[PDB]
């Protein structure tokens, strides 16, 4: 099967572009696959690898653009990132013809 | 129909774990890094390493099999020390657990997992 697709862009509480860029699932790293089994192997979705792209500063908003509604370790990550960044993370997918949304969002 | 088996492995390593808001139970071939062959269970919960287990289970492997990733229905224990992972539709993977592992404590990670 063709490796899910993700497009993350992160944006300062200003509105500056920090970050934007397109991701795949599988083919795990060095780096990653340090992490031990089965971190390293869930560590290789797309979402989880957006939250470990580039860290976060508070105010910051990360867009996370994928393709299936997220998993749920993919969740976790997703809100673990927000909730220790003091940032907003926001997670979009397609369903039923239309993007889908969900949020979550540190407060300090 | 009789239930279709996907998959038959033998499991070396069973661990569980609750991280970053996701139930997590996995079975490796081995205990190497990157074992040879795997599936992985999880399930969020409503604390960052405890809590509730919350909405769909979620099931994963590296194997080259077909299946709905949600599409865990349950569970049985067979002999000898195994596990089956039920996969609707009719679909099962059989999960032989080498004898060191004690399938009552793996059982209990599942009872958890599938709890309402």
């Amino acid at each position: 099967r063709p490796p899910h697709k993700a497009t993350v862009t992160v944006t300062d509480k200003n509105g500056v572009v920090k970050h934007k860029s397109n991701l795949v699932s599988g083919n795990m790293t060095e780096a990653e696959k340090k992490l031990g089994f089965p971190n390293n192997s869930l560590a290789t979705h797309t979402e989880n690898r957006a939250t470990r792209l580039i860290d976060l500063n508070q105010g910051d908003t990360m867009l996370i653009e994928g393709q299936y509604r997220p998993c749920p370790r993919c969740k976790g990550a997703m809100r673990v990132k927000a909730e220790e960044s003091g940032a907003k993370v926001i997670y979009t997918w397609p369903e039923d013809g239309d993007l889908k949304k969900r949020e979550w969002e540190g407060t300090p | 129909t009789k239930s279709k088996m996907l998959s038959n492995i033998v499991i070396q390593e069973v661990k569980f774990a609750i991280e970053d808001y996701c139930a997590i139970l996995s079975f490796a071939s081995d205990s190497y890094e990157v074992p040879e062959q795997y599936f992985i269970i999880t399930r969020s919960t409503t604390e960052r390493s405890g809590g509730i287990p919350e909405g769909d289970i979620y099931l994963e492997s590296n194997l080259f099999l077909d299946f709905n990733p949600y599409g865990l229905s349950g569970y049985l224990l067979s002999e000898p020390n195994c596990v089956d992972l039920l996969i609707e539709p009719n679909n099962y993977v059989r999960l032989r657990l080498i004898e060191k592992i004690d399938i009552l404590e793996v059982e209990n990670h599942l009872k958890f997992l599938f709890d309402n």
